[PDB]
């Protein structure tokens, strides 16, 4: 959900992309400039829905 | 049957990476 | 997903032929002295 | 007539500010008359 | 034999300041109308009666804003002689009628033509081999392809990029907004010998100025220099292991380093001269039929690529009645396509 | 011991020469009015 | 040894084995064309040339056999709807045999030429040393191809002894294979002129007759023959490509722009017939014709040719495609079945309203109808809540005259906005989708294909030219430069004219 | 018949005929007279 | 044979002619835009784009 | 009887590692427009 | 070398390797007839072009 | 060097500034006078700002005939009053 | 057109005004290349 | 007909694959000196 309004956009080839429509996506709006580290999340699930990979990387 | 197309060219890169720095023509002075 | 299904064997030529060639080429330039 | 009377730094000053005042000329157009927006 | 093509020969191939020779013939003065008709069109004509759009100097228009612009659809792709049949032989309404364009490209092209034969002819001269020419023809390839073969292909000169600053800004925006450019696979490759030439440039320049060899006293290191010198005036086997350990891999065979600069970029240009050919006929990489079946079916299927296309049809819907005014386009407010409050 | 009129010098002015006039031409532009 | 991209050079000073290598290719050229017919005719639907014609199908050879008169099948069909005919041999499939006949030949030829490399013929009689005399060489070549452009103008196109080519009308409506007089005067250099395509290969053949006895006859100057190299075979391969490339601009313009000799029934229309509404100009003054001379709106639009509305239709404009929708253009919008008829809208107040046609720079275009004098009426709104021009609010229905829907009229909305978004369009036709799984995207005609790939080769071609030529013209430098060259050929000053050490 | 555009194109040809032969009359001529040293 | 076994890894003397190069790319436009130091010649080559993609960035 | 004109031909291992990074490379690249 | 049949018979069309006439020869002419040949193609150009317009020539489909 | 006289020499001797001293305002001043007459517009037919448009009307000028373009951008030209 | 005439002046006077001050070794120099 | 359509690849790799690997052996064995 990059832009915060619970729109989820699929960026991974097992999701429906190729190499060149696929991303990482960034970090859900929601978030803006706050630190999002995996143990900031309730679980894994919520860190993926929100864009957690996005920080880290 | 796409997916593994682009995963499996990707790793074959990561190989050719590996012997590429590792087992290349080694450069010798003269 | 409904991919072009020659897509496959279009990509798997495309790497196989050329790569092949090469192949071919330094094999028998090491096999020389 | 015989080159070397004007030393050069002289003539690369004069130059340089003629430069100046020709571009500077430009940018005042900018804000006047044709193509200022007003 | 003697002759006076024999003499004419020895004059042209003086040793002069500026060089000449027979290709000069060809080269200065198309090159030079060339850039006069630029100089001239952008300073005092205007693209009133093929564009409505002002552009030049005496309008108003500054360095960004002026340019020499293409003729008018209903032109096709006449040739626009000054003695042709549409201006008849009348300078100021040939301006208007868009006549410095084609005047421009026309004589462009031919003096590239003249510069290429210019690199062969001094290049035989002087004892060289040819690569500067070589490398000279994707210039060539890039300048014929967009400027002539696309409008060619097209339904007149009016869609050919303009000869300016913003025109041609405009120019890549509607191919992202007609063509989706930036998903060709052609123009992929072309950014990549662009980025990758540049990239090239930096790293070479960099790895010399910092393996040089002490070769003087100074702090500065430039004299330190002779052009006669037959040494190396930098290590190439220091610049091998600090990059070996640094990346990986090096080069080491300096001659192969300087034709990959070569290649590079120039096939790079090539590469991006072949979709623009491509996109002369609308034959363009614009979807993904695979993409647009899913999300055809699934409003819940959403990614960059479809993103993107929503742009597309913004630029293509809010641009084209002011960029296309011959077509006469009345989209009402209430057909525009347009998000959210914006 | 030179020449005065070269190749050079005709290279020189073909560019030279319009430069000048375009430059008032556009000096003049500055004070147009709409 | 040598390096891979150099292999080919093995043969520059062996005439028997590039003869050889020569053939190779020539057998491979034929067994290309010979197995693309085959192909072709093992997919071909001929049963509907009207809604269903060869560049719909992506046919790309047929259409060539076509052009110079093969028309018909061995199974008893032919291109022109006709059943029962007897082509004799040179059918498709004659043909298509004849090219895989001579494939196998040039192929036993290029081994017998490579085993016996070494032949008398190939030696200079007073060296010994390999050696073709490429000027003469020329002058023979030419004077053959003079003989055959002749003979094929003047008994082919002709129909002396041949059947000519095909001819249409302005419309592309009753094509046929046609024996074509000459046209000697100045509408003989018109490109839609067939008459003109006779009188140039007769024209152009003599000359070349002529050219060609006296290339063999009067030797090169020793100028121009030390300028250009004319010993070293490479020059003539850099000047053969130059050529080539000319010669392929050329077919990729007038396949664009269309001529007599890319006729719109065997590779499609052209982009232009649709940005100047060249059909529908057409049909209207068909149509006039016949309400002026009494008949009803019904009448008139059902006089319209199934096979002329089909032209007036986007989905056959070649700029309508993409560069990777591959196939067959009926696997995009589908197999043509009919012409639904021509669409008439009306609003609440009976005004006749139209739909403005999309250009073919768009791949989407908003829907959007006027009144004669181009005032908006209706369209189709995008935001719905200031909506003036709704189907709805204006009362928007839609009558069908001709075709399958003649004499019909629908004022539900959803479905007057259907036939309104197909009507951008052009003319309205009914398809078949499911046979071949049609995605619905548009694609490209034999028209488009040709063009772009000849355009492509032409510009790769063009650097070929500079890199033989430049070989040609450097060979002497083409390892490297003078390892003595003395600093003052390249310092300026010491010589008068460059790079001449007499003129110190 | 002499159409007004082949008439257009007879001064085309024309000028260009008198533009090349005007340079390379210069040329010719200003080789003459300035002939290198051999 | 490629052209590139003409140059041996390692070797002292400089594998082309500049002075050479300098004559052509000097004649091609004029003398004085032509570079006869290497030093300054690949110290432009590395601040041209250098400087360019700072401003970029 | 032999022909004079034979060539051995060469292609070395940094060759070898240039030519098949550009063919999986543009492989890489293409095959998203073949599956389309 | 081998000697066959067929190559006895064309053996005089392939012995003149090198032979020149002296000087510039039939240049001139060449150059004429170049020059013809460029004001050809510039006529078929500019007709296809609709630069050149004459009398009943009509670029178009409608010459069928 | 290739025998012309160097540049720093030229622009540095009173004979040259003396006679550049006249050439260079004069062609400055021809090119002021090129516009501030109104030659400019005339010559290239670029519109004046009160030529773009008829009072009341706001459509472009624009061409669109081939070969009538010459008569319909005078036509345009008088519609101007 | 007088306007023509006010633009040209300043240019022919400048001509003018070279040629005074060249001409003694214009003339030489053509002398020299004779 | 309703063929598998891996059928194609299954068959084109089956052959090239082994096909190549001879090949390979071959042709480096005729470089082999004498
Ligand atoms: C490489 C290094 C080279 C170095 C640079 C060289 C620079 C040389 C400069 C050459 C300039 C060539 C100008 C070509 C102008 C042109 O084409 O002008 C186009 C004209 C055709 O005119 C067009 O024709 C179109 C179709 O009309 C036809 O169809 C219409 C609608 O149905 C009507 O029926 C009409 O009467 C009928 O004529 C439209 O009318 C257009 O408005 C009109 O412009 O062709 C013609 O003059 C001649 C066409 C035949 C020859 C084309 C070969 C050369 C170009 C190849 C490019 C391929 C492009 C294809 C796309 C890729
Ligand atoms: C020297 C190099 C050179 C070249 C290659 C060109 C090329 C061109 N010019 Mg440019 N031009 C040049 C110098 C050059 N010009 C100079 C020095 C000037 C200043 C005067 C101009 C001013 C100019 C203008 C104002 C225009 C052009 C235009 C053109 C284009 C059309 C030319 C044409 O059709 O002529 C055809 C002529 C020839 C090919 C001459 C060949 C003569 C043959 C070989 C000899 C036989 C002729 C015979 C003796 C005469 C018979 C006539 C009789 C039957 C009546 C073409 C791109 C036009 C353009 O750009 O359109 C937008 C245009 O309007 N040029
Ligand atoms: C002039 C050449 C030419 C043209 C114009 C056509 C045209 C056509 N062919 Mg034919 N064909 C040809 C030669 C040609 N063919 C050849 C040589 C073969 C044998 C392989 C065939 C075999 C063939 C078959 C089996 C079929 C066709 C079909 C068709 C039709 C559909 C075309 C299509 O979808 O392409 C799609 C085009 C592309 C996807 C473009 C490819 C772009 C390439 C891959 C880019 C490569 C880039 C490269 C890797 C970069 C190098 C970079 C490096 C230098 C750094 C169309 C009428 C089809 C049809 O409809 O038949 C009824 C069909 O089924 N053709
Ligand atoms: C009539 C056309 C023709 C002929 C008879 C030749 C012949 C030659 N070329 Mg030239 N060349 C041509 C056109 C031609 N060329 C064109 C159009 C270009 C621009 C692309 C070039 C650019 C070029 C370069 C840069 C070089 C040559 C070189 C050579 C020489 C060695 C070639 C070799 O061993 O390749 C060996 C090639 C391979 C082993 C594999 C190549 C695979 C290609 C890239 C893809 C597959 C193509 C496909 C099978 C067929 C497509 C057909 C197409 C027409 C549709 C040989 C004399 C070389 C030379 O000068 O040596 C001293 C050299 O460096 N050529
Ligand atoms: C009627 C008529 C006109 C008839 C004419 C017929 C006729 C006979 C005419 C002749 C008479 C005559 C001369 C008339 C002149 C008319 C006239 C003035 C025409 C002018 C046309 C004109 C102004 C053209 C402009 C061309 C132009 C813009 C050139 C720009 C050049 C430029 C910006 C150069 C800077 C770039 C530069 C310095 C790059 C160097 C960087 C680089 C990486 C170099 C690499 C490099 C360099 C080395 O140095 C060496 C060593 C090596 C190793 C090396 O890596
Ligand atoms: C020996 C080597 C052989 C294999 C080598 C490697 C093959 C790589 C694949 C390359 C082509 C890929 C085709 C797209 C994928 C595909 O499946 O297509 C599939 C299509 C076939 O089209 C199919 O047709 C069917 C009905 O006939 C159905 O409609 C299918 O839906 C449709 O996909 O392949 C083609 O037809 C293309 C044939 C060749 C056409 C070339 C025309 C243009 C050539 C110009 C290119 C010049 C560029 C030079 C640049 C430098
Ligand atoms: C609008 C379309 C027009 C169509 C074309 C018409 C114009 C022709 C185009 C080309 C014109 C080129 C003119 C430049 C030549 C020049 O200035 O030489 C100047 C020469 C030689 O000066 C000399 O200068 C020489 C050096 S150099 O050649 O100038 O480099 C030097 O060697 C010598 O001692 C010295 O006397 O002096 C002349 O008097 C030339 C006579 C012209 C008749
Ligand atoms: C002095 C101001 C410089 C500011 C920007 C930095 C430019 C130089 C850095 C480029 C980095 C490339 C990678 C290292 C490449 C590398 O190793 O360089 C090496 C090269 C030579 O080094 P030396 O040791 O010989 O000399 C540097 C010191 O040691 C002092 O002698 O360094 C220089 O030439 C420094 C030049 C300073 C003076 C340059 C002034 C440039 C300003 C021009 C105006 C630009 C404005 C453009 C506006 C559009
Ligand atoms: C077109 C034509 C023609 C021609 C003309 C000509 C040839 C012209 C020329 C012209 C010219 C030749 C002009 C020029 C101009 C120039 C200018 C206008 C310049 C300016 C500059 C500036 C402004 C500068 C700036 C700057 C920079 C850039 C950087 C450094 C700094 C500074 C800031 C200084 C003829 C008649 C044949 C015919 C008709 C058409
Ligand atoms: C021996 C013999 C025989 C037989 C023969 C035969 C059987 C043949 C066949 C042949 C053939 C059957 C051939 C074929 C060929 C083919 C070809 C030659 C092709 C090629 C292709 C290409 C080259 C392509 C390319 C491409 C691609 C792939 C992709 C896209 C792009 C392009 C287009 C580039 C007989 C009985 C007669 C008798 C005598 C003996
Ligand atoms: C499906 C895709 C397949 C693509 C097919 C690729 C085919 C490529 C064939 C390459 C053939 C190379 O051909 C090979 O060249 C080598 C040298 O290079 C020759 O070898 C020759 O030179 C070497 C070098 O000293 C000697 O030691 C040797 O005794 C001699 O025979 C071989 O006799 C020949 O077999
Ligand atoms: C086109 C130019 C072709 C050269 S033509 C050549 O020129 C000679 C001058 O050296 C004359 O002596 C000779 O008679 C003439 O035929
Ligand atoms: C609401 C659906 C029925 C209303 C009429 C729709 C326009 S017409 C319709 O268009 C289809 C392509 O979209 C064709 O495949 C089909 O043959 C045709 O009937
Ligand atoms: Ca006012
Ligand atoms: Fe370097
Ligand atoms: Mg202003």
């Amino acid at each position: 959900d990059i832009d915060g309004i619970r729109e989820p956009v699929s960026g991974s080839l097992l999701y429906g992309n190729n190499i060149i429509t696929g991303a990482v996506v960034p970090s859900s709006n929601a978030i803006g400039l706050h630190f999002y580290p995996i143990w900031e999340a309730a679980s894994l699930d919520e860190w993926l829905y929100n864009g957690g990979p996005y920080q880290l990387i | 049957m796409e997916t593994i197309t682009y995963v499996f060219i990707f790793a074959c890169i990561i190989a050719l990476f590996f012997f590429a720095i590792f087992f290349r023509e080694p450069p010798r002075i003269t | 997903m409904e991919v072009n299904q020659l897509g496959l064997i279009a990509t798997a030529l495309f790497v196989l032929v050329p790569s092949v060639f090469l192949i071919i080429l330094y094999v028998q330039t090491e096999s020389q002295q | 007539s015989e080159g070397g009377r004007i030393p050069l730094w002289i003539v690369a000053t004069v130059a340089g500010m003629g430069v100046i005042v020709i571009v500077g000329l430009f940018f005042y157009g900018a804000y006047a008359g044709l193509g200022s927006s007003l | 034999e003697r002759g006076w093509f024999d003499i004419l020969d020895d004059w042209l191939k003086r040793d002069r300041f500026v060089f000449v020779g027979w290709s000069g013939i060809l080269l200065f003065p198309c090159a030079y109308l060339a850039l006069g008709g630029w100089l001239t069109g952008t300073t005092f004509v205007t693209s009133w009666y093929t564009h409505g759009l002002a552009s030049s100097y005496l309008e108003g228009c500054n360095f960004l804003t002026v340019a020499v612009s293409t003729p008018a659809n209903s032109m096709g792709h006449s040739l626009l002689l000054l003695w042709g049949p549409e201006a008849q032989g009348d300078f100021t309404r040939w301006c208007q009628l868009g006549g410095l364009w084609t005047f421009i490209a026309l004589h462009g092209a031919f003096g590239l033509i003249g510069f290429m034969l210019r690199q062969f002819e001094i290049a035989r001269l002087v004892g060289v081999r040819p690569y500067n020419a070589i490398a000279f023809s994707a210039p060539i390839a890039v300048f014929v392809s967009v400027f002539l073969i696309y409008p060619l292909g097209q339904s007149s000169w009016f869609f050919a990029p303009s000869f300016g600053v913003a025109a041609i800004f405009r120019f890549l925006l509607f191919f992202q907004g007609f063509h989706n450019w930036t998903l060709n696979p052609f123009h992929m490759m072309g950014v990549a010998g662009v980025l990758g030439g540049a990239l090239l440039c930096a790293i070479h320049g960099a790895t010399v100025e910092n393996t040089l060899f002490q070769d003087g006293e100074g702090a500065s290191t430039f004299r330190a220099f002779n052009p006669t010198q037959a040494e190396e005036t930098y290590s190439m086997v220091t610049a091998n292991r600090f990059w070996s350990q640094i990346f990986g891999i090096a080069f080491s065979n300096k001659r192969w380093l300087h034709f990959f600069m070569l290649f590079v970029p120039v096939t790079g240009l090539w590469m991006s001269a072949i979709g623009v050919v491509g996109l002369a006929l609308n034959l363009r990489s614009y979807d993904f039929i695979s993409q647009e079946i899913r999300a055809a079916e699934d409003p819940e299927f959403e990614t960059f690529y479809t993103k993107n296309l929503l742009l597309n049809e913004g630029i293509r819907a809010w641009m084209a009645p002011q960029d296309q005014p011959h077509e006469n386009f009345v989209f009402p407010e209430e057909v525009l396509p347009r998000g959210n409050a914006l | 011991s030179y020449p005065i009129f070269t190749v050079r010098w005709v290279a020189v002015h073909t560019l030279a020469v319009p430069t000048i006039f375009f430059l008032g031409a556009i000096a003049a532009m500055q004070f147009i009015q709409r | 040894g040598l390096p891979w991209y150099r292999v080919h050079t093995v043969l520059i000073n062996d005439p028997g084995r590039l003869i050889a290598a020569h053939l190779m290719h020539t057998a491979l050229v034929a067994g290309w064309a010979g197995s693309m017919a085959l192909y072709e005719l093992a997919t071909f639907d001929p049963s509907d040339p009207v809604l269903n014609p060869m560049w719909r199908q992506g046919m790309f050879v047929l259409p060539f056999m076509a052009r110079l008169g093969v028309t018909g099948s061995w199974s008893g069909w032919s291109i022109t709807g006709e059943t029962g005919i007897d082509p004799g041999f040179w059918s498709f499939e004659g043909v298509a045999l004849a090219h895989i006949v001579l494939s196998g030949l040039l192929f036993l030829a290029a081994c017998w030429h490579w085993v016996y490399w070494d032949l008398e013929l190939f030696r200079d009689p007073r060296t010994g040393e390999p050696a073709l005399d490429l000027p003469k060489m020329f002058g023979i070549h030419l004077f053959l191809a003079g003989l055959l452009c002749f003979g094929f103008g003047a008994f082919h196109l002709t129909g002396l002894f041949g059947p000519g080519m095909w001819v249409s009308d302005p419309y592309g409506l009753t094509g046929s294979v046609q024996p074509v007089a000459p046209e000697w005067g100045p509408d003989g250099f018109n490109p839609y002129n067939p008459g003109g395509v006779v009188a140039h290969h007769i024209a152009a053949g003599i000359v070349g007759i002529i050219a060609g006895l006296f290339h063999i006859l009067v030797r090169p100057p020793q100028r121009l023959y030390k300028a250009l190299r004319m010993g070293n075979i490479e020059t003539v391969l850099s000047s053969s490509i130059a050529a080539v490339f000319f010669a392929a601009f050329v077919v990729a313009g007038t396949m664009w722009y269309g001529s007599a000799t890319t006729p719109i029934e065997l590779f499609g229309p052209t982009r232009y017939q649709w940005d100047s509404s060249y059909f529908q100009q057409e049909i209207n003054r068909r149509v006039q014709a016949s309400l002026a001379s009494g008949a009803t709106l019904e009448e008139a639009w059902s006089a319209i040719p199934e096979k002329l509305a089909f032209y007036d239709y986007i989905g056959n404009n070649p700029a309508k495609g993409g560069l990777f929708r591959t196939g067959p253009m009926n696997k995009g919008d589908g197999i043509a079945q009919a012409w639904k008829g021509h669409a008439v809208f009306r609003n609440k107040e009976g005004e006749e309203l139209f739909v403005r046609r999309m250009p073919a720079f768009f791949e989407s275009f908003p829907v959007i109808l006027t009144d004669k004098n181009g005032v908006v009426k209706a369209d189709i709104p995008f935001r719905r809540a200031e909506s003036k021009y709704s189907f709805e609010q204006q009362g928007v229905t839609v009558s069908f005259y001709g075709g399958e829907l003649n004499g019909q009229t629908f004022t539900d909305p959803p479905t007057v906005k259907s036939y309104a978004r197909k009507a951008i369009f052009g003319e309205i036709f009914e398809f078949d989708t499911e046979t071949l799984n049609s995605d619905g995207i548009f694609r490209t005609s034999p028209r488009g294909w040709f063009t772009f790939a000849h355009a492509v080769f032409a510009l790769l071609f063009f650097f070929g030219h500079i890199w033989h030529g430049a070989r040609t013209l450097f060979r002497d430098v083409f390892s490297g430069i003078d390892p003595e060259l003395s600093p003052e050929q390249v310092e300026w000053g010491f010589y008068q004219k460059v790079g001449d050490v007499t003129t110190r | 018949t002499i159409t007004p555009s082949l008439k257009g194109f007879f001064i085309g040809l024309l000028s260009g005929a008198v533009v090349l032969g005007l340079t390379f009359a210069v040329l010719i001529a200003i080789s003459q007279i300035d002939k290198v040293q051999r | 044979e490629s052209a590139n076994y003409g140059y041996k890894f390692g070797q002292e003397e400089e594998t082309y002619n500049i002075v050479a190069a300098h004559g052509y790319f000097g004649r091609l436009i004029f003398q004085y835009a032509s570079f006869n130091n290497s030093r300054s010649l690949h110290f432009f080559l590395a601040a041209w784009p250098v400087v360019g993609v700072w401003f970029a960035a | 009887e032999p022909n004079p004109n034979r060539q051995p031909v060469e292609l070395n291992r940094t060759s070898l590692y240039l030519g098949l990074l550009l063919i999986l490379v543009l492989a890489l690249l293409f095959s998203s427009y073949f599956f389309n | 070398a081998r000697r066959t049949w067929l190559g006895d018979i064309l053996r005089p069309l392939n012995s003149e390797y090198g032979k020149v006439a002296p000087g510039w020869g039939t240049t001139p002419l060449m150059a004429v007839f170049m020059g013809l040949f460029l004001v050809f193609l510039l006529i078929i150009l500019e007709i296809y072009n609709s630069t050149l317009i004459l009398d009943g020539v009509n670029v178009s489909w409608k010459a069928l | 060097t290739t025998g012309e006289r160097p540049f720093s020499d030229i622009i540095t001797s009173v004979r040259y500034w003396v006679i550049h001293s006249i050439t260079i305002p004069a062609l400055f001043i021809a090119g002021w006078l090129f516009v501030s007459t109104g030659l400019a517009y005339d010559v290239f037919g670029t519109p004046r700002p009160d030529s773009y448009y008829a009072q009341e009307q706001r459509s472009i000028p624009l061409v669109t005939d081939r070969f009538e373009a010459k008569q319909q951008v005078e036509t345009f030209l008088e519609q101007l009053k | 057109d007088w306007r023509v005439l006010v633009v040209l002046l300043p240019v022919l006077l400048a001509a003018g005004w070279a040629v005074r001050n060249i001409l003694p070794y214009a003339v030489k120099q053509v002398q020299k290349l004779l």
